[PDB]
DNA sequence: CAGGTCATTCAGGTCAG
DNA sequence: CTGACCTGAAATGACCTG
């Protein structure tokens, strides 16, 4: 996955994406607010931490191209 | 997640942002909820430890390593938003008359 | 691979001890 | 008062639909 560390399942949005930042994306433009990091977006998405800040897994889903 | 990070006991994942046991999150809760931090006051100077055992024995101390550590006081809703998911939780409980509207 | 499901995986309340 | 245990909302992310 170009944002996370998890596979990809093909492309979506506006690049190739797991199923995890694919929902995550998907559910946030539709339903969407403003996350906020709770400290300066540095939050290294991954695999075991890509939940913990939405405002950087979002910044970085439209980064990469989404 | 494994250990609490403010007193080493067996943690139940996350609460309030931090790695947490059900005491040290119980205790966080019910500070915020009633503020009841303004009357605690360390019979010493601050330094008492706070571990799986000793967690009990100063209140002051035992909240001001919670702080430290991170635990997100916002995340203690407010009395709008807490009475707002009891409010949800009751109604909800509406599944009674759908239950009922089967046969 | 846009599209939906929808089983699964952190809040406040409870009450014995 | 504490905290082991509970209830259920809500979010995540697997897996199907055409
Ligand atoms: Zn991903
Ligand atoms: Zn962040
Ligand atoms: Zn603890
Ligand atoms: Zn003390």
């Amino acid at each position: 996955c170009a944002i996370c560390g998890d596979r990809s399942s093909g492309k979506h949005y506006g690049v190739y994406s797991c199923e995890g930042c694919k929902g995550f994306f998907k559910r946030t433009v539709r339903k969407d607010l403003t996350y906020t990091c709770r400290d300066n977006k540095d939050c290294l998405i991954d695999k075991r931490q890509r939940n913990r800040c939405q405002y950087c897994r979002y910044q970085k889903c439209l980064a990469m191209g989404m | 997640d494994e250990l609490c990070v403010v007193c080493g006991d067996k943690a139940t994942g996350y609460h309030y942002r931090c790695i947490t046991c059900e005491g040290c999150k119980g205790f966080f809760r019910r500070t915020i909820q009633k503020n009841l931090h303004p009357s605690y006051s360390c019979k010493y100077e601050g330094k008492c430890v706070i571990d799986k055992v000793t967690r009990n024995q100063c209140q002051e101390c035992r909240f001001k390593k919670c702080i430290y550590v991170g635990m997100a006081t916002d995340l203690v809703l407010d009395d709008s938003k807490r009475l707002a998911k009891r409010k949800l939780i009751e109604e909800n409980r509406e599944k009674r008359r759908r239950e009922e509207l089967e046969k």
